[PDB]
């Protein structure tokens, strides 16, 4: 996969590497999850989340 | 803000109020505990640099609820290519003398990577732009933070549609050109957030245009992926004595 079209599949960062290879990342304040795309919150107050929607 | 709505307590969570000796000067965007983005050109005629104030978690200015947090500007940092007066280059890099507390209210935005941000976030066609700002043109700024989704337009399309300075590739255009909807004076230096798959980041800031809401054109508003380097170097670095640093770029 190619971080240039559909962002890689990777729901925040993403690297090229040399072969088809591709790394997911994720913001400080974030972990990767083992699908190797999306990321999931490790603090309370993550960057770009709005808490009292998530709250809901 | 013209056109918009208020942005409902909380759900704007990194919107920065900037006051100059408790009067409204600018906006600004929280993107981690002690740092804020705003415009350069919020500086052009600042004389005592040591009485300016960032509030977090502020909504209605009329009152006090509690969840404002207020600090001192230690630092105000300002690329070497800005010329005060002019247009390009419009973005300061702000350090607070004492971190905010995140809390509900007071959330900082994302700083993407430079890549993503081009090649991902760059075409998401509408983002959202806030401030205490004018509500019209001429008119008087508002007393709750109002917030309005404003659509981007590639640099191409902008001149072909708008009917000035140039557009730099330092900036980049959004809104309307029927004259309903825009950032205004008032609102410069205020985040223009861009959401993706459920996280919000920053991808503008609040810079300038002919007026406001002026019918045949549209906002114009910094184009902040070409300055995510220059910024995430300027946070390693260590505070230097006297308020403002003017530092290279890139
Ligand atoms: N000082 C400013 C800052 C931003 C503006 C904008 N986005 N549209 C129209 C006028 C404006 C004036
Ligand atoms: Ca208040
Ligand atoms: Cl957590
Ligand atoms: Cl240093
Ligand atoms: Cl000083």
């Amino acid at each position: 996969l190619i971080c240039v079209n559909e962002n890689g599949g990777c729901e925040q960062y993403c690297s090229d590497h040399t072969g088809t290879k591709r790394s997911c990342r994720c913001h400080e304040g974030y972990s990767l999850l083992a699908d190797g795309v999306s990321c999931t919150p490790t603090v309370e107050y993550p960057c770009g989340k709005i808490p009292i929607l998530e709250k809901r | 803000i013209v056109g918009g709505k208020v942005c409902p307590k909380g759900e704007c969570p990194w919107q920065v109020l900037l006051l100059v000796n408790g009067a409204q000067l600018c906006g600004g965007t929280l993107i981690n505990t002690i740092w804020v983005v705003s415009a350069a050109h919020c500086f052009d005629k600042i004389k005592n640099w040591r009485n300016l104030i960032a509030v977090l978690g502020e909504h209605d200015l009329s009152e006090h609820d509690g969840d404002e947090q207020s600090r001192r500007v230690a630092q105000v940092i300002i690329p070497s290519t800005y010329v005060p007066g002019t247009t390009n280059h419009d973005i300061a890099l702000l350090r607070l003398h004492q971190p905010v507390v995140l809390t509900d209210h007071v959330v900082p935005l994302c700083l993407p990577e430079r890549t993503f941000s081009e090649r991902t976030l760059a075409f998401v066609r509408f983002s959202l732009v806030s401030g205490w700002g004018q509500l019209l043109d001429r008119g008087a700024t508002a007393l709750e933070l109002m917030v309005l989704n404003v659509p981007r337009l590639m640099t191409q399309d902008c001149l072909q549609q708008s009917r000035s300075p140039n557009i730099t590739e330092y900036m980049f255009c959004a809104g309307y050109s029927d004259g309903s909807k825009d950032s205004c004076k008032g609102d410069s230096g205020g985040p223009h957030a861009t959401h993706y798959r459920g996280t919000w980041y920053l991808t503008g800031i609040v810079s300038w245009g002919q007026g406001c809401a002026t019918v045949g054109h549209f906002g114009v508003y910094t184009r902040v992926s070409q300055y995510i380097e220059w910024l995430q170097k300027l946070m390693r670095s260590e505070p230097r004595p006297g308020v403002l640093l003017r530092a290279p770029f890139p």
